[PDB]
């Protein structure tokens, strides 16, 4: 039939790609990894280099140290027997300090500790990979938007976890780590509030994170679509529009009166995204510190 | 409340968004015009935004958007009614032309270079150490139009060096010249390499390149244009 | 009227249907046959729903909603005041979006391009229908629709939702969320790429898509390239919504009770059965 360029058909390899070298300290990228024959049918197939660094170093050393407090903690859960583990992975949890010990450390290991020293360490993980998202941006010269965009989730996750806490003067507040402990707290959270689909903010959220997908479903086909042109190279057809940008352009005007540019679509895209986290984390923030019932809220609005 | 000032807040803030990205769309194609070139009346409710600069790399110069617009090639196409919003019908063959689905534009008449100034585009045997690694290989394969007619056969790869990507297949016919092949457009099959957009007889038609190891960003959108409008414009020909 | 570059398009041809007969534009609009179907289908959509308000009472479209038929009636036909109009507006609806998706194909055509996205428009279209007629006709009654109003519609999830405990436990649920979530952390990632490229520091020279493989593999080991990028967002929004409409097709169906409970075939697997300790023992 038409092929539809969905997956290559031929793949093609040269010497590995070391890639470019701006102002890169080179003395810690790695060296490539291997190819994968695999990923290559769909993406590129090359792995690495990756630049470990110091906050590279730091944010996977305190990485693994979350993920390992968590684990130990469940395993402990488990009476450390490997059964029991595998087969309640999804039921254990670590937990907050209870509402008693309010912004305190003062409580033990168990029982709230553990939860406390985890979260400190997912905390500089976090941040220092914030810190790698913008550096190498620097290294090559290139714009801060993956750190501008990044930044935007990490506020519901500051959110979350520490700001609404804070603001509500206990621990307790903060989100249990554990796969169905944490869909739990989110039920929860919103009975407790008086049902999130009267949260404005909520609602806004959705219509971003279905728009996400409305968008690059829309975005993705469009550039599949004049593939045929060149149109996955969009920088060049930024610098130099071509058939494909023009023919995608018209797509869209002739579809529904209005289009956007091989630029600005990607403005559209990383601002749609952007905004999922953005009114989601006001959304939660205003939760249980102004409002507590967005029924009642929604009834007046006051 | 604070929160019902949050929400009034985040609808004004909205509105600048919106405003703000259809005038970022709006540095290409603008202003609209009337099917004669001419300026036209209504514009819509936003204006164009204030110019931008990019700087191009490799000495490459520079673009200002927004700037005159002008199509920089003749168009070969006739009104088929005395009002406006109607097809314009080919003046002549709309595939030799480039109009309609056949359509090019006038790009810069130099290949797309990497991040190291060097052709981002090569055939494989001018690419370095390059090789097919999986997939069948194309390279010797005869091609076949939609006429279930041979064309040519495929002679080599051209390759994207930077992204490690077949762009397309080059392809040699009857008379020893080649020409490039989108790899998009292509079927590669155990045993032949099919066209559906064009049959045998339009392999000829298909915009040569004025050096046999560079392509430009010129040569190619014509490449793709002709190519994609034999789509419609061979169908008579096509059968099965 | 016209894109500075638009006229050389706009040539006569691509029709699937009455040829060359409503091949032209309105404004900036293509038409097409299909274009006259959606454009019948939604007027018909439209001025139901509105004689559906005057029914109702209201003209507030916060408050205006146009409910199935009563479970009662089953897979039959009912009063237009009582889920008629529903029952008419979504073959209106339905007639909307695929006429939509058709004129989308003509205006490929036209154009010369590949139909993926009336492709991908399929898949939202699927979903429409499962919600309305598939798990539906599946279920014996269009009372488990869900009813065309803007909160309303948000009622019919919540209370959808509860009728299973917590949604959250339904295992096909949790796959299209994930999906949504990396659709979205793709969307971004994307945009912030290829705009710090065409937007580099103060001054510079504009990057290179070099730089933007540097730029991620630097950073996470890997860079899937621009093809990639686009094939993975497609791919991630068409699953999305592909599992977002399994989770509910089994919804009522072939699973009705409590989906936090359907996890006990895990917990359960007689191997582990019945070991004391963890959560479960
Ligand atoms: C938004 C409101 C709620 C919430 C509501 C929901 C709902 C509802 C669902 C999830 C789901 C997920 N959530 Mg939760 N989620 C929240 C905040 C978080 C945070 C965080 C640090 O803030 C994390 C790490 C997660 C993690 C996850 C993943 C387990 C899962 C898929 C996410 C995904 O697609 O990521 C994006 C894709 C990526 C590639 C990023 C990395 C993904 C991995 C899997 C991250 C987590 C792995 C974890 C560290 C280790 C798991 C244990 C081992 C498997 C043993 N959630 C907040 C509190 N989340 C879904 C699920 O399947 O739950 C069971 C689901 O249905
Ligand atoms: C998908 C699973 C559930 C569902 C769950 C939710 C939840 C949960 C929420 C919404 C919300 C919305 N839903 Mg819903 N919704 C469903 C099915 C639909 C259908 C449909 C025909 O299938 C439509 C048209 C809508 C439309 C809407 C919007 C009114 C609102 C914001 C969504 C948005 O931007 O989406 C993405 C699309 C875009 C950004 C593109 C533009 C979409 C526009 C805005 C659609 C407007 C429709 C119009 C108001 C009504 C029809 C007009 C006719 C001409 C008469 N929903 C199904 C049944 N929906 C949210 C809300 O905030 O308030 C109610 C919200 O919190
Ligand atoms: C019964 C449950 C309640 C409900 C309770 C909540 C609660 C509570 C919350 C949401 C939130 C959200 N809900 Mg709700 N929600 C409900 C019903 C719905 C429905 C629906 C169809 O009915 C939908 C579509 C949604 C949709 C949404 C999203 C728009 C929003 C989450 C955005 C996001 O990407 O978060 C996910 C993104 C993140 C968590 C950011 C993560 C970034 C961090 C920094 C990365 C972590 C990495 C970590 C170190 C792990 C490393 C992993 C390895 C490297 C792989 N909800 C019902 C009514 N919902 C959130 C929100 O904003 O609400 C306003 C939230 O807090
Ligand atoms: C209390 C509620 C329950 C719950 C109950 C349900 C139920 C019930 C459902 C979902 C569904 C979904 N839920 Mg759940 N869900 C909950 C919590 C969550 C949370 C969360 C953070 O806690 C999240 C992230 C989600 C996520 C989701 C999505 C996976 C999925 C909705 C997207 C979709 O189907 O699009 C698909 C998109 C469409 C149907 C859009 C159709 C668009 C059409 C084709 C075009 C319309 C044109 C229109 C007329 C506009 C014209 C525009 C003009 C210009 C005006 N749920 C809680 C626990 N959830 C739904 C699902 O999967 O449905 C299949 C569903 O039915
Ligand atoms: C605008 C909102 C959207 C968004 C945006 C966004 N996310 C981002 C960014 C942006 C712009 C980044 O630049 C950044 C990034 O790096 O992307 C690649 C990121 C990011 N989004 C991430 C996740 C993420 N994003 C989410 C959501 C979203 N991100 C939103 C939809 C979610 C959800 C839905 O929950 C998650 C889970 C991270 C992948 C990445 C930030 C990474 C980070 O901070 O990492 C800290 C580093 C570590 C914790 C070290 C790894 C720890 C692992 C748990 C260990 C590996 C586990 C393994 C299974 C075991 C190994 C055993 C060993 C012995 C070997
Ligand atoms: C498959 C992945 C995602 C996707 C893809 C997608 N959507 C698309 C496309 C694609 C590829 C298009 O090409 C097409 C488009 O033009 O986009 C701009 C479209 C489209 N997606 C749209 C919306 C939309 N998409 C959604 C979802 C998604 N679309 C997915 C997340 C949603 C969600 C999440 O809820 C919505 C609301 C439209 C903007 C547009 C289709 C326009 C269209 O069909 O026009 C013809 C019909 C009319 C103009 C109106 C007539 C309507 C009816 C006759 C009456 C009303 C009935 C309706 C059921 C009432 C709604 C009440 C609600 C409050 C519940
Ligand atoms: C690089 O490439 C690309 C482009 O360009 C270079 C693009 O532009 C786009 C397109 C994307 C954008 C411009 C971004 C903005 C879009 C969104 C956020 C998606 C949501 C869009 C909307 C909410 C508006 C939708 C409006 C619609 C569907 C209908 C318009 C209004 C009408 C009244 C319809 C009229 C038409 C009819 C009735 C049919 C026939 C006409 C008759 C007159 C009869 C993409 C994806 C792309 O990748
Ligand atoms: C110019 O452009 C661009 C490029 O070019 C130069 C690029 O290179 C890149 C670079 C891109 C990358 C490096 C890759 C980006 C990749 C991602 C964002 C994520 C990819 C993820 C997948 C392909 C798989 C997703 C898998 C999912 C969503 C499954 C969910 C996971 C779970 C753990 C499920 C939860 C748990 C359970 C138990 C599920 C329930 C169980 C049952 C149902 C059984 C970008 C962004 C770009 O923009
Ligand atoms: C040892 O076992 C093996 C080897 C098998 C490893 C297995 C490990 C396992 C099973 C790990 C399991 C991990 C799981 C299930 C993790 C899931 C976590 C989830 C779902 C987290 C979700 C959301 C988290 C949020 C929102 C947290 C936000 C946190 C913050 C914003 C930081 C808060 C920081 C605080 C409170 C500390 C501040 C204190 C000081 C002193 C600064
Ligand atoms: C940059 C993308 C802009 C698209 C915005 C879509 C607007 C949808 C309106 C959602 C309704 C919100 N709510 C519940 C507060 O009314
Ligand atoms: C975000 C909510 C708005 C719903 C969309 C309704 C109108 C969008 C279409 C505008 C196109 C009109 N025109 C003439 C510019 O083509
Ligand atoms: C949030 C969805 C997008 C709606 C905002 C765009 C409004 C229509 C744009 C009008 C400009 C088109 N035109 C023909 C005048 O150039
Ligand atoms: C069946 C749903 C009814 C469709 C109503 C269409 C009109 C949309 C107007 C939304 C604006 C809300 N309002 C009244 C506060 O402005
Ligand atoms: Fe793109």
């Amino acid at each position: 039939a038409e092929y539809q360029n969905i997956f290559s058909q031929v793949q093609v390899r040269g010497p590995a790609d070391l890639g470019m070298t701006e102002d890169v300290n080179l003395a810690n990228r790695s060296g490539v990894g291997p190819f994968s024959t695999l990923l290559g049918w769909f993406g590129n197939a090359q792995l690495g280099p990756i630049y470990l660094g110091s906050l590279g170093v730091l944010s996977l050393f305190s990485g693994l140290m979350w993920f390992f407090t968590i684990g130990i903690w469940f395993w402990y859960q488990a009476g450390w027997n490997p059964a029991v583990f595998l087969r309640d992975l999804f039921f254990f949890s670590l937990e907050p300090p209870a509402p008693e010990y309010g912004l305190s450390f003062a409580a033990p290991l168990k029982e709230g500790g553990l939860w406390l020293i985890a979260s400190f360490f997912m905390f500089v993980a976090v941040w220092s990979w914030w810190g790698r998202t913008y550096l190498r941006a620097q290294a090559l010269g290139m714009g801060k938007h993956t750190a501008w965009a990044f930044l935007s989730a990490i506020w519901l996750w500051m959110v979350l976890g520490f700001i609404r806490p804070i603001l509500m003067g206990s621990w307790s507040e903060a989100v249990p780590y554990g796969i169905f402990s944490h869909l739990d707290w989110t039920n929860n959270f919103s009975l407790v509030h008086g049902n999130l689909f009267y949260n404005p903010f909520h609602g806004l959220s959705i219509a971003f994170l279905y728009g996400s997908a409305l968008l690059f479903a829309m975005h993705g086909a469009t550039i599949l679509a004049v593939s045929r042109f060149g149109g996955e190279r969009e920088l060049e057809q930024i610098a130099d529009r071509g058939t494909a940008a023009e023919r995608a352009a018209l797509f869209w005007r002739w579809t529904m009166g209005f289009n956007a540019t091989m630029e600005g679509i990607h403005r559209w895209a990383i601002w749609m995204a952007v905004l999922v986290t953005l009114t989601g984390g006001i959304g939660i923030l205003l939760s249980g510190t102004v409002v507590d019932n967005w029924y009642v809220w929604g009834q007046n609005h006051g | 409340d604070l929160a019902s000032l949050a929400i009034y807040s985040f609808w004004i803030f909205l509105a600048g968004l919106i405003y703000y990205l259809q005038t970022e769309n709006m540095r290409e194609g603008y202003p609209l015009e009337n099917e004669d070139g001419t300026p036209a009346a209504n514009q819509g409710p936003f204006p164009l935004p204030k110019p931008k600069t990019f700087i191009l790399p490799h000495g490459r110069g520079t673009l200002t958007v927004p700037g005159p617009e002008s199509e920089d090639r003749p168009i070969a196409l006739a009104r088929t009614a005395v009002s406006e919003g109607f097809p314009h019908a080919p003046t002549g063959d709309p595939m030799k032309d480039g109009v309609g689905p056949a359509s090019w534009v006038a790009r810069r008449d130099l290949p797309e270079l990497d991040g190291h100034g060097h052709n981002k585009i090569k055939p494989m045997k001018a690419a370095a150490g390059f090789h097919v690694s999986a997939g069948k290989n194309p390279i010797g394969l005869p091609v076949r139009g939609c006429d279930l007619e041979i064309a040519g056969k495929v002679v080599d790869i051209w390759v994207d060096i930077p992204e490690q990507m077949a762009r397309f297949l080059e392809v040699e016919l009857k008379d020893g010249s080649t020409r490039l092949l989108p790899m998009q457009m292509v079927k590669v099959q155990s045993n032949r390499v099919h066209v559906n957009a064009l049959s045998s007889d339009l392999f000829a038609g298909i915009p040569t390149i004025k050096s046999p190891t560079e392509v430009t960003l010129l040569e190619e959108d014509k490449i793709c244009g002709y190519v994609a409008g034999g789509l419609m414009y061979a169908a008579p020909k096509r059968k099965s | 009227a016209l894109l500075s570059f638009e006229r050389k398009y706009r040539v006569p041809g691509g029709t699937l249907v009455g040829g060359n007969l409503f091949d032209f534009w309105v404004g900036p609009f293509y038409v097409g046959f299909f274009g006259v179907a959606t454009f019948f289908f939604a007027a018909l959509g439209i001025i139901l729903i509105a004689w559906s308000a005057v029914l109702q009472g209201t003209w507030n479209p916060q408050l205006i909603s146009v409910y199935p038929p009563a479970l009662e009636y089953g897979l039959g036909g009912a009063p237009l005041a009582k889920g008629g109009l529903w029952q008419i507006i979504t073959i209106c609806a339905t007639g909307a979006f695929v006429s939509w998706a058709l004129r989308e194909v003509e205006i490929c055509r036209k154009l010369g391009i590949g139909y993926h996205i009336p492709f991908a428009f399929a898949f939202a279209i699927l979903a429409y229908l499962t919600l309305v007629l598939f798990r539906p006709v599946m279920m014996g009654a269009w009372g488990y629709a869900f009813p065309y109003g803007i909160w309303t519609h948000l009622d019919w999830v919540s209370n959808t939702g509860y009728t299973y405990g917590n949604f959250h436990y339904n295992p096909a649920h949790m796959i299209a969320i994930s999906f949504f979530f990396t659709n979205a952390l793709a969307l971004a990632l994307h945009g912030a790429l290829v705009l710090s490229a065409a937007n580099p520091e103060k001054g510079k020279e504009m990057r290179t898509p070099d730089h933007e493989d540097t730029f991620f593999r630097d950073l996470v080991g890997y860079s899937i390239g621009t093809l990639g990028i686009h094939r993975l967002g497609l791919l991630l929004s068409l699953s999305a919504v592909f599992f977002s409409a399994l989770c509910m097709i089994i919804t009522g169906t072939i699973w009705f009770d409590q989906w936090v409970d359907w996890w006990q075939w895990w917990v359960k697997l007689p191997w582990w059965a019945n070991i004391p300790g963890g959560i479960n023992g």
